[PDB]
């Protein structure tokens, strides 16, 4: 009974298993291990059946949902043992959401068919200002300002969040009690965005004194700070490698990090209307990129305030694939509000033709790790999927998912079932307002909560 | 004190008003009404 | 935290060994040891302390690596 | 024709927002059509940038006014929810204002804008 | 014995230190940029007369002479790195048009002041030297430190200093200390 | 639109991929 036997004896039941449940073999096995080549080995939006999808809206207390993270346990090939922090959490997927509220909630998202569950919350307040004014005192263990961003650690062990006191709480998953806190110690070290490194405790935090943050939540420390961006860092993605990627807004840069080889490569877009108008013969030009999302560890996709969702390739520094105006144009301004004169005529000249027309902006986007679809975001009142071509030069959209009405600030998924056969649940956080800013005018239907479509495959 | 503040409060709405009429070859009532 | 990297590995079976460029990343402190740089490395390289040799370490102006 | 004119091509509204997000960092910007008027009083405006989606876009037609009679250059951006952002600040912001400083850290990026809203005027 | 390693003085002295309007202009330029003495202008003299000159011989020779544009587009792409030159201005004819004061305004010091982390030229030279001011992940405690245009918007207080973010400096936690007591 | 011969003249080894590649560890 030697620890050679006992995996001998696990890795004969996985076979046995994948037996029964089936050349075939011969290919299961090698999928076990295509994360470890960064590639993309799962082509399934083709059998995805968007039109068919169980929409669903949930509705919460919190006023302005500001991001979600779902944890969803997977089975370690090397021990084969599920990632669930314990025997009473096997195969519990749950879901973690922040508000501007200062209210951190955990919900059980199991059961595909039935709504989120709430089971545990925790709320800060103006209790926990500190008293110092020092920065390296700002050790309190709840929040007591705007929380921005939250992210479930792969082992089911903890969840962070942060925001814009300037501080790293992890918190743990069973309790949400918190455990750790880690300042920023910046006068401007806002966190707007997490993204764990998959299958590991390494966290990225981009922060909007320019820099990016690396911590390692097992040993609780800080690790490094990376340096080059330009601007504020207002997304951050990262896959099994230790390559995050991450988008800077006002500065357009898209910046790849090798945190091995402490290189960065700068992608940027230099598009110019007048010879996309030549071309042809309404283009806006980009003015921030908001948000990113790995496809592979050589792909990545971002999209833009003036609605174009391009897609790149580390080989390239410019896009190779663009979408503009991924969302629509924004409605035009009524002619009764643009305007104090009583001729509709005047009023209509104030409107300038299509002049002051403007492009939604892409709030979220998520690409499933190493597949060929990803889901795109905004005000519009849809969520639009899309699918990247076999040969990733292109993607077409795949379908739309009305059911979201307001800003989406932050989407999910998570699947359940089989190999062949997985049911595929979106989750995204829905809110009234932007999470950075309450800029945006009041969306007419808009709402907070917790937005859920369930999808699955056939053909 | 809580007199001086509706006082400043409704000046800055009067001073958007007057734009609207000086500034309005047929001014309406509309925005008079809202403000 | 302390972090360790290592970089601009050959393989040198003439002298039947790994060279590498060796980057510390200690902030908040000022420096590492050779000892205990030696004991990570034999941990992270599963060799015996006894195999790995580590020298010439210059710490940056202004500290921290 | 319209009030709201002369109005940013795209290119142009990229431009203008860049320096206005570095105004913001170096403390060099006003934001608000009545901060925006005080500076055309004292005469430390760089020059304004007005919204052209403003509801209504008669509470900003003051500052053309005041510009043009103190040979202030001025220009028109479509949208306020973007001038905001740029601004630095979480709410819509209708009018902004460069202040004057030939000591700036900006002033090269400040002088190259001004340029051209003085060909589009 | 071992080969000889190669040096060379940064300045010189001008052709008559004594005339009133130079006097006068390095008056107003030391204090304008808070410089320690007049070797400082001097340095920045003799690196800029040996580009002029540089561009000058360039600009007598023949357009497109090979010579001419391999040596003048590296001038220029220098000098525009550095922050000098303008992009709009990449052309020798501009580069005969520089000043003292070009090269004055990229130095660390006026760029710290500048960015407002500091209250005046000499505060900031304060900062620099008291290693409070770091250019990206680098702290830099050369005030000369030429500033190029990708470095300009990296200069940040330190993680090390008690402004960027660590504890307070032996005066604050003495008098801490004391005031418990 | 109309408008729109004879020339007289062993590969090397191939590049091997680095064997090694680094290794990083965080403690304390
Ligand atoms: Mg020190």
């Amino acid at each position: 009974e030697n620890p050679a036997d006992k995996r001998r004896r696990l890795a004969k039941q996985y076979l046995e298993n994948l037996k029964s449940e089936a050349d075939i073999i011969a290919s299961r096995l090698k999928e076990d291990v295509a994360e470890q080549q960064g590639r993309v080995f799962r082509y399934f939006g083709d059998k995805l059946l968007i039109s068919e999808a169980k929409q669903s809206f949930t509705r919460v207390g919190e006023n302005n949902l500001t991001c979600i993270s779902c944890f969803q346990p997977v089975l370690n090939k090397y021990t084969f043992e599920e990632s669930s922090n314990g025997d009473k959490n096997k195969g519990r997927l749950f879901a973690y959401t922040v508000s501007k509220d200062l209210q951190l909630t955990k919900y059980d998202i199991t059961d595909f068919s039935k709504r989120p569950k709430k089971l545990k919350y925790a709320k800060g307040g103006a209790k926990y200002i500190p008293t110092s004014k020092h920065e390296y005192e700002n050790t309190t263990e709840g929040h007591y300002d705007e929380i921005l961003t939250v992210a479930a650690s792969p082992d089911g062990k903890y969840v962070v969040t942060g925001g814009r006191d300037r501080k790293l709480i992890v918190w743990s998953t069973e309790s949400l009690s918190p455990v750790k806190v880690i300042p920023t110690k910046d006068r401007r070290g806002e966190v707007l965005s997490l993204a764990f490194r998959k299958n590991s405790d390494q966290l990225y935090a981009s922060c909007a004194d320019f820099k990016i943050r690396t911590y390692s939540i097992n040993q609780f420390s800080q690790l490094e700070i990376l340096y080059g961006h330009h601007d504020i860092v207002e997304d951050i993605s990262a896959l099994a490698m230790e390559r995050c990627v991450t988008v800077g807004a006002r500065d357009r840069t898209a910046m790849l990090w090798k945190i091995p080889d402490e290189t960065r490569l700068t992608f940027r877009g230099g598009d110019e209307p007048q010879k996309l108008l030549r071309r042809w013969m309404l283009f806006f030009c980009e003015g921030s990129i908001d948000v990113v999302s790995m496809v592979d560890d050589f792909h990545f996709i971002t999209g833009s305030d003036n609605g174009n969702i391009c897609l790149w390739s580390l080989a390239k520094k410019k896009p190779i694939f663009t979408e503009r105006i991924a969302h629509g144009i924004l409605p035009e301004p009524s002619f009764n509000d643009i305007s104090g004169e009583t001729d509709e005529e005047l009023r209509k000249r104030q409107l300038q033709g299509k002049k002051l027309l403007q492009p939604f902006w892409i709030t979220s986007l998520y690409a499933i790790p190493y597949s060929n679809v990803f889901i795109s975001g905004s005000w519009s009142g849809s969520l639009k999927v899309w699918k990247i071509s076999d040969n990733l030069r292109s993607f077409e959209l795949l379908g739309e998912l009305s059911g979201a009405k307001g800003v989406v600030t932050k989407i999910q998924v998570v699947e359940s079932g089989k190999h062949g056969k997985e049911k595929f649940r979106i989750l995204a956080s829905i809110a009234k307002e932007h999470r950075l800013g309450r800029w945006i005018a009041n969306v007419s239907g808009a709402r907070n909560g917790i937005y859920s479509a369930v999808i699955d495959q056939t053909g | 004190k809580n007199k001086g503040r509706i006082s400043r409060y409704l000046a800055n709405k009067c001073s958007m008003a007057s734009r609207i009429d000086n500034y309005s070859e047929e001014p309406s009532n509309v925005f008079g009404s809202v403000l | 935290a302390v972090t360790i990297r290592t970089r601009k590995v050959i393989s040198n079976p003439l002298l039947a060994r790994k060279q590498f460029v060796v980057d510390v990343l200690h902030p908040n402190r000022a420096n590492v040891s050779k000892d205990e740089l030696r004991e990570k490395l034999a941990e992270v390289y599963k060799a015996e302390k006894d195999a790995v040799s580590v020298f010439g370490f210059r710490t940056q102006f202004g500290g921290g690596k | 024709n319209p009030k709201a004119f002369p109005l940013a091509d795209a290119a142009l509204t990229q431009q203008i927002l860049d320096v206005v997000q570095q105004a913001a960092n170096l403390r060099q910007l006003k934001k608000g059509a009545n901060e925006a008027t005080k500076t055309l009083n004292r005469g430390i405006s760089e020059f304004i940038i007005m919204a052209a989606d403003c509801e209504p876009i008669e509470i900003l037609l003051h500052l053309p006014l005041l510009c043009e009679d103190k040979n202030v250059p001025y220009v028109f951006v479509p949208s306020r929810v973007a001038l905001g952002r740029a601004c630095g600040v979480s709410r819509p912001v209708i009018a902004a204002s460069i202040t004057t400083n030939d000591a700036s850290a900006i002033k090269t990026q400040i002088y190259a804008v001004k340029d051209k809203i003085e060909t589009l005027l | 014995p071992r080969a000889p390693r190669t040096y060379s003085k940064t300045y010189s002295t001008p052709k008559r230190p004594y005339e009133s309007s130079r006097l006068d202009a390095e008056l107003k330029l030391a204090g304008e940029f808070g410089l320690k003495n007049k070797k400082e202008i001097y340095r920045i003299s003799f690196q800029l007369s040996k580009i002029r000159r540089a561009a000058r011989d360039l600009l007598t020779r023949d357009e497109k002479d090979p010579k001419r544009l391999f040596e003048g587009n590296a001038l220029i792409r220098r000098l525009v790195r550095v922050g000098v030159l303008s992009e709009d201005k990449k052309k020798l004819d501009y580069v005969l048009a520089l000043k003292v004061e070009d090269f004055l305004e990229r130095r660390l010091q006026t760029q710290v002041y500048k960015l407002g982390l500091a209250k005046s030229v000499h505060h900031a030279r304060v900062l620099i030297t008291q290693r409070h001011i770091a250019v990206g992940k680098q702290i830099v405690n050369i005030p000369s430190f030429m500033v190029r245009l990708d470095s300009e918007k990296h200069i940040d207080f330190a993680p090390t200093s008690p402004f960027g973010g660590a504890r307070p400096g032996r005066v604050a936690r003495r008098n801490a200390a004391r005031k418990a007591e | 639109n109309i408008l729109s011969r004879f020339d007289p003249s062993p590969r090397a080894a191939k590049k091997r991929r680095p064997a090694a590649k680094g290794k990083n560890l965080s403690f304390k």
